[PDB]
């Protein structure tokens, strides 16, 4: 009835129709059940570090501040320099640059030479 | 911005469009009677009844709690947790 | 079967609360509390802002301003009087010059 | 039966907060205001008079405002 | 201004010998009176500067800075309790005296004549920072903040004295006022070319400049926030006061050798803006934030417009002040929830209802709001950019819409719309922390008003 | 993904998609009358194969019905307006402040409104008064190995309250 419905890099696939998921074997089942586990005795960990009376502070999450020290101060270990890096790094940092300095070399002559001979609107400029 | 509600009241709501149905029967009809065990009727017309009670209450019960009430004393509780009525 | 360290669980959260509701901002002394909102509330506010603001409403004639404003209005009015154009091009004298000539 | 108490979070250290605030822009903001209006209602300006033949004045007197 | 130093002197010593729960009082109270003290000076009239024998002089260019430094002092002071409380009364005294040394330092470099004396003033700013963010940093890389502050700051300044001393037997003393009439342009060497990229070099490592400005975010990451806002507002505007009076001198070839700085601090600019929008770590938002300023700072002064020198110094003065009261307000968060982290501290509507709106207004100077000064000096500097080259607007207006975009992220995003239930030990914001919020910002509008006086020396 | 377990069923999952469908049609069928014509079409549908014992035919034909009902959805269907998704979404989550706050107020303010404190405070140390024993004495015995569920029991065995109760039951009343 349709191309079945690509996704993309954005365009999401629902849950719905995967198809994959309708090829289930029992190692599946007891991937789904051991994340079912997982999920379940985190939670459990997680209430009862959350009811107590006598907890005034936060809740202290262990996993944000990973993400966060994974995403700060542990990135520059590990590096290591590929063709990847820095071609890309090269390509990224200066490529630009380079880019609008030429187009400001071609305008700051046209600026320069145009008011060298004299053709502009400077019958009052002001504001230098 | 104020409908108040009761516990009576919105029991007798859901029996009363409970009633309004037709292949059940009023004549053996209370707040106890379970839908698939005794009344013999299918999930089918139970969900169609659950879609009858968010067409009339206008707010979505969820796709878990489409499943396992069976009976119209858990509806009413149900209800009046999520509107929170109680004096 | 090691430790690597001996020092105790520290510290606590001390509430500036939960011992004087009625306490502002800082430390637990309740009379020098009540001093330094005196102090940061009458020299803050009371004798340092307003006074500044009132200060800089009017001062002097900042950059010699109204000064200016008078001084062109009185030789705008001389240059009208003369009938020669007002705002001469040239500021220095055009005799007073020295070209290097070729 | 109808009636339910609403939960706030405070309002007494944000009260007492401003209500300081206010009062103590007040404090010297009613002498200061009133002072000045004193000023312009009582002791003027200035004239715009012109240095006449021979005379050389302070570096004040040179100004509108008095209080300048 | 010796009646500005000497009082400072005698401030000192009068905190090692006072009294116990008594320290505090006695320096809010006096430093006070010296910003009245400050308020005195502003007399700077028409042709010439305000001079004094031979060390001291004023301008607007110093100032409104000189007014900033001392009205900031008990600002900076009143921050600085409630995080060392439980620490000894003697390092506590030690740390009040080590501000007090530091802002004696300030007004030195300010009121500065000779730009040998503004290095040894400068290098004397440099060094009570660098024992302020080592040591009460709170993080386990205050070490390395301190370690990458000090060795930029010394590694890009040093030439500048070499060069300096050149200036100096090559024309006689370094009066700013002889400077203005002995100097004389120096054509297109390369030798000239060396000693403009020496002085300017060590300039915009202090600015920073996008090549180094590595420099920066540790150092605000890792610091207390007393050196935090020393650090951004006075050390970066202290930078670029240092290349306003540095570039009277060597007018010719700036126009042959300032292009890679110039395309570097534009395309600097706007990579800055952008990662100033997506990372975590909510106080660096505001540290690449200062980047960006000081990068459209630094394009107004090389382009040597008097429009653009007026905009640069009301841009100064106007994120000195909002980058000091938001790093104030950042200082308050951690206070609450202990994190630093951007999306674990959420809500705060419900929760600390008129905090929220001093969040609101800091973010709305930032946003450059239209009688925010901030676009006083941003409207200025795309004025004169305009006339410069005619194109390079757009990169302006591209840092406009980043600008007010990444500043009101971080408004709503941490202080819009939910908590998330288990922070539950936030009391109700103490009168302080509002006290330093009023005398942050009644100012700036007070300020915004009449605002003739922060214009600079080209008025 | 859901609470009880990790499999809904294959009944599970053609009723959730009876349901979705049975919406969609509501918010394409306006005037009611052609709804209720329509939406009995689907449950003849739907009765076209009661007598079905098989499974892969059973699964196959749901996985034509993902495709025929994805080919005919409507984009903005009619969401109910209170819940996740429609109009409301916590519209009036203007005043749903948590109600561990109401406790670091200053005492002229709780001399304001003394028997409901006094009520709240014996509230408090009702919950203080029975956390140890009874949840402590629950959450040892009842968990395997793997704790592997989400809903948990009540205080069934003896006593009072069941344990994990504080911030389900002391939540805000959806109208502040």
């Amino acid at each position: 009835s349709f191309p079945k419905y690509e996704p993309s890099r954005l365009a999401s696939l629902p849950t719905t129709l995967d198809p994959a998921e309708y090829d289930i074997s029992s190692e599946t089942r007891k991937a789904q059940a051991e994340r079912l586990a997982i999920r379940s005795r985190l939670k459990r960990e997680y209430q009862l570090q959350y009811n107590d009376p006598s907890r005034r502070g936060v809740v202290e999450d262990p996993a944000l501040i990973r993400w966060t020290c994974a995403r700060s101060a542990n990135v520059y270990p590990n590096f290591r320099p590929n063709t990847k890096t820095s071609l890309l790094g090269a390509l990224f940092g200066i490529g630009p640059l380079i880019f609008w300095y030429y187009v400001f070399k071609t305008d700051r002559d046209r600026k320069e030479k145009l008011i060298q001979e004299g053709k502009l609107d400077r019958t009052f400029n002001i504001s230098y | 911005d104020a409908p108040p509600l009761t516990l009576e009241g919105i029991k007798d709501r859901v029996l009363y469009v409970l009633k309004l149905y037709d292949k059940i029967d009023p004549e053996k009809l209370s707040v106890n009677s379970h839908f698939m065990k005794d009344l013999g009727l299918d999930s089918l017309d139970q969900v169609e009844i659950i879609m009858a009670m968010e067409d009339e209450f206008g707010f979505e019960i969820p796709d878990i709690d489409a499943e396992k009430l069976m009976c119209p004393q858990e509806i009413v509780d149900y209800i009046a947790d999520k509107k929170d009525v109680y004096e | 079967p090691t430790l690597r360290w001996q020092e105790d669980p520290e510290p606590e959260d001390e509430n500036l609360y939960e011992k004087n509701p009625d306490s502002h901002g800082y430390d637990k002394d309740p009379a020098v509390d009540v001093w330094n909102m005196r102090v940061v509330f009458f020299f803050g506010f009371s004798i340092v802002l307003v006074l500044g603001s009132t200060f800089v409403a009017y001062l002097p004639d900042y950059r010699m301003q109204e000064w200016a404003r008078r001084e062109a209005e009185r030789l705008v009015k001389y240059r009208e009087a003369h009938g020669l154009p007002l705002m001469e091009s040239n500021c220095f004298d055009p005799s007073k010059i020295q070209l290097p000539e070729d | 039966g109808k009636r339910l108490f609403i939960i706030k979070p405070s309002g007494f250290y944000d009260k007492r907060f401003l209500k300081l605030l206010r009062f103590y822009i007040l404090l010297t903001g009613i002498p200061v205001v009133i002072g000045i209006t004193l000023i312009n209602v009582f002791i003027g300006e200035a004239e715009l008079a012109e240095i006449p033949e021979g005379y050389v004045p302070e570096h004040w007197e040179y100004f509108k405002h008095p209080i300048s | 201004m010796l009646k500005y130093i000497i009082p400072t002197m005698m401030l000192m010593p009068l905190t090692w010998l006072s009294k116990n729960s008594m320290i505090w009082i006695n320096t809010t109270l006096h430093s006070l009176l010296i910003s009245l003290t400050s308020l005195l000076l502003l007399n700077q009239f028409g042709d010439n500067s305000l001079n004094f024998s031979l060390t001291f002089f004023s301008d607007s260019l110093s100032t409104p800075l000189l007014i900033l430094t001392m009205w900031l002092l008990p600002l900076m002071l009143m921050a600085s309790q409630h995080h060392l409380s439980k620490e000894n009364l003697a390092r506590k005294k030690l740390f009040i005296s080590m501000l007090i040394l530091l802002q004696l330092f300030l007004i030195m470099t300010f009121t500065a004549t000779e730009l040998i004396f503004f290095y040894i003033m400068f290098e004397a700013t440099l060094v009570p920072t660098l024992i302020i963010i080592t040591r009460w940093g709170n993080q386990t890389e205050r070490l390395n903040a301190g370690l990458y502050f000090l060795f930029y700051t010394l590694a890009g300044s040093l030439p500048l004295l070499v060069a300096l001393i050149y200036i100096q037997n090559t024309m006689g003393s370094l009066n700013f006022l002889i400077l203005q009439y002995w100097v004389q342009p120096m054509p297109n060497s390369w030798s000239n070319t060396f000693m403009w990229l020496a002085c300017m070099m060590a300039f915009m490592v202090k600015m920073p400049l996008y090549g180094l400005h590595l420099w920066l975010p540790k150092a605000h990451v890792e610091a207390p926030i007393a050196g935090s806002m020393v650090l951004a507002a006075i050390l970066l505007k202290l930078g670029g006061y240092g290349m306003m009076r540095i570039t009277l001198l060597l007018n010719p070839i700036t126009d042959f050798m300032a292009y890679p700085f110039i395309m570097l601090s534009l395309w600097g600019m706007i990579m800055t803006s952008s990662i100033c929008l997506r990372q975590t770590d909510l106080k660096s938002l505001i540290a690449y934030s200062s980047v960006s300023h000081m990068a459209l700072v630094i394009v107004a002064i090389l382009i040597q417009t008097p429009w653009s020198y007026m905009g640069a110094t009301a841009l100064m003065i106007a994120h000195g002040l909002t980058s000091s009261m938001l790093f104030c307000l950042a200082n308050s968060n951690y206070e609450r929830v202990h994190s630093r982290t951007m999306i674990l501290a959420r809500g705060l509507q419900t929760l600390l209802p008129l905090m929220a709106a001093w969040w609101l207004l800091a973010s709305l100077t930032n946003l450059a709001l239209p009688p925010s000064i901030n676009l006083i000096g941003e409207l200025f500097v795309v004025m004169s950019t305009f006339s410069w080259s005619n194109i390079t607007i757009i990169l302006m207006g591209l840092n406009m819409v980043i600008t007010a975009l990444y500043s009101l992220y971080m408004l709503i995003t941490t202080q819009r719309g939910k908590h998330t239930h288990h922070i539950n030990n936030i009391l109700p914001s103490f009168t302080r922390e509002n006290a330093l919020m009023s005398l942050h910002m009644l100012p700036l509008l007070l300020l915004s008003l009449n605002p003739k006086i922060i214009l600079g020396p080209l008025y | 993904f859901l609470p009880s377990a990790a499999y809904l069923t294959h009944q599970q999952k053609v009723l959730q998609l009876y349901k979705r469908a049975l919406r969609h049609l509501e918010s394409r069928c306006v005037h009611r009358d052609k709804y209720r014509y329509f939406a009995c079409l689907l449950r003849a549908r739907f009765d076209e194969h009661k007598n079905e014992k098989d499974m892969v035919k059973a699964t196959q034909l749901l996985r034509e019905a993902e495709k025929e009902f994805w080919h005919g959805q409507h984009p903005q269907p009619y969401i109910f307006p209170e819940s996740p998704g429609g109009t409301s979404y916590e519209r009036y989550e203007c005043y749903k402040v948590p109600e561990w706050c109401l406790d670091d107020w200053h005492p002229s303010e709780k001399a304001m409104y003394p028997d409901y404190f006094a009520k709240r405070e014996q509230w408090k140390k009702l919950r203080r008064e029975s956390w140890e024993r009874e949840v402590k004495q629950l959450q040892e015995e009842t968990p395997v190995g793997g704790p592997r569920t989400e809903a948990l029991p009540p205080a069934r065995k003896q006593g009072d309250l069941p344990p994990l109760w504080w911030h389900i039951v002391t939540r805000p009343r959806e109208r502040p």
